[PDB]
RNA sequence: GUGAACGGUGGAGCAACACCUGAAGGAAGGCUUGAUGAGCGUGUUCCCCGCAUACGCGGGG
């Protein structure tokens, strides 16, 4: 159907995990409904869900950014935009002069049809690693050339199943190049970290047109772009 | 040709805080309008709207046909003295955008050209006749022309 | 074999003549196509959810 993606200024860039802490910590003590629904955790404890997030967290050049993919994710952000705002307001104006906090606000629809032609699109900051098994079969370019493969097809497919659109079944995908490799902790000062790629290219012979999140980690804000800007790209 | 136009949301573009230190309450009244604003957009009308409007290109030349009921020659006077001072007031328009502007590249008076860069040449008892109508004219004749039986 | 039997309501005639729907009246006052999405930090085994039924697979941060 279609994605929502509301955009926070500022003034001064923060990053999205970050954000996603701040206002964690900020919203706590009032409100448990509202941030159950932003964090996309149980409605009875604290823990997240195990299917696929519809709102997630990504990447503004003057602040934060949100998404909210389908109807449920798009009223969840409608619901809590201007108390998400206030809250910002608030905190930076308890502190300092004050800043003013600019919004944006974008419906972005989805769409997906199939071609003949291969077609290309490069994602940035992708997570692929979070087992042993995974190190196992990215020594190996070989092994490891099927295990994106199917990483990409399936996360294709879930966030096609999960926004409520039907999906062709006959995508041949194919990765091309990476160009750097890194790591992503979830918590600061943790020894704990998970192999992430920096710069993939992927070539799949369908066309997307709109945000695609692949890779895990889609909620902290890793491996979305949008395919709109990239298609066409200038 | 269609001529796009658009409002920009003033806030929507402050930048900094020495901005607002004018707008009473400060950087809270400012993001009290844009929590109404998004609460506008999740769902009273608002601002920074998208329009167009169709013009007429300009440089173009025109005809205006003005014609007489068996006229006095002081109102023949009369409307050649808004013809000559005519180029200081606008065709319709859009008064913000300076829109119906316009020079006047002839008058022709049953036929013959009356018109220079310096107004109108010709057409003298005409203008004398206005001139004559002009000193001592009362307000007298508009009360009783106004004036409801 | 009807107090029956028989019996044309007919002929002709102009609804027509003349009549102004008209006078007056501003589509206008205000409004950046300009952005937004394009590049920027983490270095190794820690919780929890299903299919199983533990030989392992997918997966939340």
């Amino acid at each position: 159907m279609f994605v929502k993606q509301v955009f926070f200024d500022l003034g001064a860039r923060i990053h999205a995990d970050e954000a996603r802490a701040l206002v964690a910590k900020l919203l706590d003590d009032t409100q448990p409904g509202l941030v159950s629904a932003l964090m996309n955790y149980m409605p009875a404890s604290k823990t997240s869900k195990t299917e696929f997030p519809l709102v997630q967290f990504s990447n503004f050049n003057q602040g934060f950014a949100l998404l909210g993919f389908g109807e449920v994710g798009a009223q969840i952000l409608s619901d809590a935009t201007p108390i998400i705002h206030d809250a910002m307001a608030k905190l930076f104006a308890s502190r300092g002069q004050g800043v003013v906090v600019q919004v944006s606000s974008r419906d972005v629809p989805l769409s997906c049809e199939k071609r003949p032609y291969g077609l290309q699109y490069t994602v940035a900051k992708m997570v692929v690693q979070k087992k042993h098994e995974h190190r196992e079969r990215l020594a190996n370019p070989e092994t490891g050339k099927v295990f994106l493969e199917g990483l990409f097809l399936r996360s294709l497919e879930r966030q096609a199943a999960a926004v409520g659109m039907v999906l062709p079944r006959d995508l041949v995908v194919s990765f091309k190049g990476a160009e750097r490799v890194s790591s992503v902790k979830l918590r600061p000062d943790s020894t704990l970290a998970h192999g992430s790629l920096r710069h993939a290219v992927f070539e799949v012979n369908a066309r997307l047109g709109g945000l695609w999140s692949v890779g895990f980690l889609l909620s902290k804000g890793f491996g979305h772009i949008n395919t709109d800007l990239q298609l066409g790209q200038g | 040709q269609v001529v796009w136009a658009r409002r920009m949301d003033p806030i929507l573009n402050l930048g900094s805080s020495e901005d607002v230190e004018v707008i009473n309450g400060g950087a809270v009244a400012a993001n009290g309008w844009i929590q109404d604003l998004l609460a506008n957009s999740k769902a009273g009308r608002g601002l920074k709207a998208f329009n167009a409007h169709e013009v007429v290109i300009p440089g173009l030349k025109w005809v205006w046909r003005i014609s007489l009921d068996r006229p006095t020659d002081a109102q023949v006077g009369l409307v050649l003295l808004a013809l000559n001072k005519m180029t200081n007031e606008r065709i319709a328009g859009g008064h913000s955008k300076d829109y119906g502007r316009f020079v006047i590249d002839g008058v022709s008076l049953n036929g013959e050209q009356v018109w220079s860069q310096s107004g109108i040449t010709g057409g003298e008892q005409y203008f004398d006749a206005v001139a004559e109508a002009i000193d001592g004219l009362s307000s007298k004749e508009f009360e009783q022309f106004a004036q409801s039986a």
